[PDB]
C-alpha cells in the first residue's frame, strides 16, 4: 500500500487514505454521548478514572460562547486548535452583530475550517471530532464534525471508543426526546454513555462529565461537584 | 452632493421617519426628485444627512451583508438592533482610518412588537431614544417632538404623531435654507417598514405683519 503516503493522493478507488486513518483517531477516542431535546441539549462525557488514590484530569467540554459549547474527541492538541478559533470567532461576531453566532452558521465555519485543511501538501486533517450544542433563536442544535470536514445535525449522537453500544441504545428511545424533560434528558443520556464503558466499571461524579445548555439556561459544565444530581442516583437498570 | 435633514419619532406600535427628496451640491438644490429613504432587509430602513457618496456606500455595504448572510446559511434574517449595531462598528472602523464616513444617519425598524429606533453620528456616537432628527432637524424639528412626546408620555397615535410630523416638516421648510416642500415619510410596523408617495406640507405667508409697508427700511 503506496497510496497512503501523502493527504494529496487518490487511491485507483477514489479513497483518501489519510482522511480514513484521521477517522480512526477519532475512533479510540473517549466516549461522549449527546442528546438533543425541545428546550435544551445534553452532553455527557466520559473523562479518565483515578488509579484508586490519584486524579489525573483532563478538559474535554469546553464553552465556546454564553450559548455554545462543544466537547472533542480524539487528539486533544487539535481540539483547542478548534476552539481558539471557535471563541475567536463568536467574539468576531458577538462585536459586531452584539447577538449570539446562529449554529446554522457555525457548524459551515467549523466545516471550512476543516476542509482547508484536507487539500494542500504541506498539512494534515484534524483527527479530532467535535460535538456541538448550541440555542438560538431556533432552538437547540447538535451536531457532529468529523476530521474530513462534514457537519451533521443530528438528533442524539454518540462517538468514540466502543460508542456503537450507546448507539444502539439511543436508536431506541430517540423518538421520546422531544417531550421528556431536563431530567429526564441527562438521564437518558447517562444511561446511553455508560454503556459504553469497560465491564467492570459504573459510571459516578469521579469519572464523568455533564454539560447543559438551553433556552433560559447558559452554558453550564457540570463536574464533581454539583453532578451528584444527577450522577449520585444512577444505577444501570438491564 | 448631501442630503438634508431627517426626522423620526415612535408611536403607539410602530416608527415613522420623514425626509426631503432633494439632493443639494453646496448652494444648489441639484436634483429635487431622488429617494433618499433606503431600506435594508424586510423589518428596517435608513435615511442619512450630508455626504450622498458616504451613505450610497455604506448603505450598500450593509445591504449586501444582510442579504448574504440569509441566503447562504439557513438563518434567520438580522433584527433591527443588529443590523444597526452592524452598521455603527463599520462606521467607527473607517473613522479609525481617518477615512470618515461623513454622514449622521438614522435607523428605524420594527421586528414583531420590539421596535427600534437610533442614530448614528459619523465620528461613531451612537444613541436611541423615542425621537430623532439629523441635521438641522436636530434643533428645529427635535424640540417640538419632544414636547409632542411628553405632553401625553402614554403613546402616541398614527395619526396624532403624523399631525406632528407635518406640523415639524413644515417649520423645518420655513427655516432651513437647502430644503424643499416635498417630503417623503417611511412608516414601520409590525408588517414591515412601507414608503409613502412624495407629498406636500401647506404654508402660510400671509401674516399682515410681511405686509410691504411695515417691513420697510425707509
Amino acid at each position: 500500500n503506496e497510496y497512503d503516503s501523502d493527504i494529496t493522493t487518490w487511491s485507483p478507488t477514489g479513497r483518501l487514505f489519510q482522511i480514513e486513518y484521521a477517522n480512526e483517531a477519532v475512533n479510540n477516542g473517549s466516549a461522549t454521548v449527546g442528546v438533543k431535546g425541545k428546550n435544551f441539549v445534553v452532553l455527557a462525557a466520559l473523562k479518565r478514572s483515578p488509579v484508586a488514590e490519584l486524579s489525573s484530569y483532563q478538559e474535554k467540554v469546553f464553552e465556546i460562547d454564553e450559548h455554545v459549547g462543544m466537547s472533542i474527541s480524539g487528539l486533544v492538541a487539535d481540539g483547542r486548535v478548534l476552539a481558539r478559533y471557535l471563541r475567536t470567532e463568536c467574539m468576531n461576531y458577538r462585536y459586531m452583530y452584539s447577538n449570539g453566532m446562529p449554529m446554522n452558521q457555525m457548524a459551515d465555519m467549523i466545516g471550512e475550517k476543516h476542509q482547508r485543511h484536507i487539500q494542500c501538501s504541506g498539512k494534515r486533517p484534524f483527527g479530532v471530532g467535535l460535538l456541538l450544542a448550541g440555542y438560538d433563536r431556533q432552538g437547540p442544535h447538535l451536531y457532529q464534525t468529523v476530521p474530513s470536514g462534514d457537519v451533521y445535525d443530528y438528533k442524539a449522537t454518540a462517538m468514540g471508543v466502543r460508542s456503537q453500544a450507546s448507539r444502539t441504545y439511543l436508536e431506541r428511545h430517540f423518538e421520546h426526546f422531544s417531550d421528556c424533560t431536563l431530567d429526564e434528558l441527562v438521564t437518558h443520556a447517562l444511561k446511553a454513555l455508560a454503556s459504553a464503558t469497560s465491564e467492570g466499571i459504573e459510571l459516578n461524579v469521579k469519572n464523568t462529565t455533564i454539560a447543559i445548555v438551553g433556552k433560559d439556561t447558559p452554558f453550564t459544565i457540570f463536574e464533581e461537584e454539583s453532578a451528584r444530581k444527577y450522577l449520585d442516583g444512577f444505577k444501570m437498570r438491564p | 452632493a448631501s442630503g438634508g435633514s431627517v426626522i423620526a419619532i415612535k408611536y403607539k406600535g410602530g416608527v415613522l421617519m420623514a425626509a426631503d427628496t432633494l439632493l443639494s451640491y453646496g448652494s444648489l438644490a441639484k436634483w429635487p426628485n431622488i429617494p433618499r429613504i433606503r431600506l435594508l432587509g424586510s423589518h428596517s430602513a435608513v435615511c442619512a444627512t450630508g455626504s450622498y457618496a458616504d451613505f450610497q456606500m455604506m448603505a450598500k455595504q450593509v445591504e449586501d451583508n444582510i442579504e448574504r448572510q440569509k441566503m447562504y446559511h439557513n438563518v434567520d434574517e438580522l433584527s433591527p438592533s443588529e443590523v444597526f449595531s452592524y452598521l455603527h462598528r463599520s462606521i467607527y472602523q473607517k473613522r479609525c482610518d481617518f477615512d470618515p464616513c461623513l454622514c449622521q444617519m438614522v435607523f428605524i425598524g420594527v421586528r414583531d412588537g420590539e421596535t427600534f429606533l437610533a442614530g448614528v453620528d459619523d465620528v461613531g456616537t451612537r444613541w436611541e431614544d423615542d425621537c430623532i432628527a439629523t441635521g438641522y432637524g436636530a434643533y428645529i424639528a427635535l424640540p417640538l417632538l419632544r414636547q409632542a412626546l411628553e405632553k401625553n408620555p402614554d403613546g402616541l397615535s398614527r395619526g396624532e404623531a403624523m399631525r406632528i410630523l407635518t406640523d415639524c416638516l413644515r417649520v423645518l421648510f420655513y427655516r432651513e435654507c437647502r430644503a424643499i416642500n416635498k417630503f417623503q415619510v417611511a412608516d414601520a410596523a409590525s408588517d414591515g417598514v412601507r414608503i409613502s408617495e412624495p407629498f406636500d406640507v401647506e404654508t402660510h405667508w400671509e401674516y399682515e405683519g410681511y405686509c410691504f409697508e411695515k417691513t420697510a427700511i425707509i
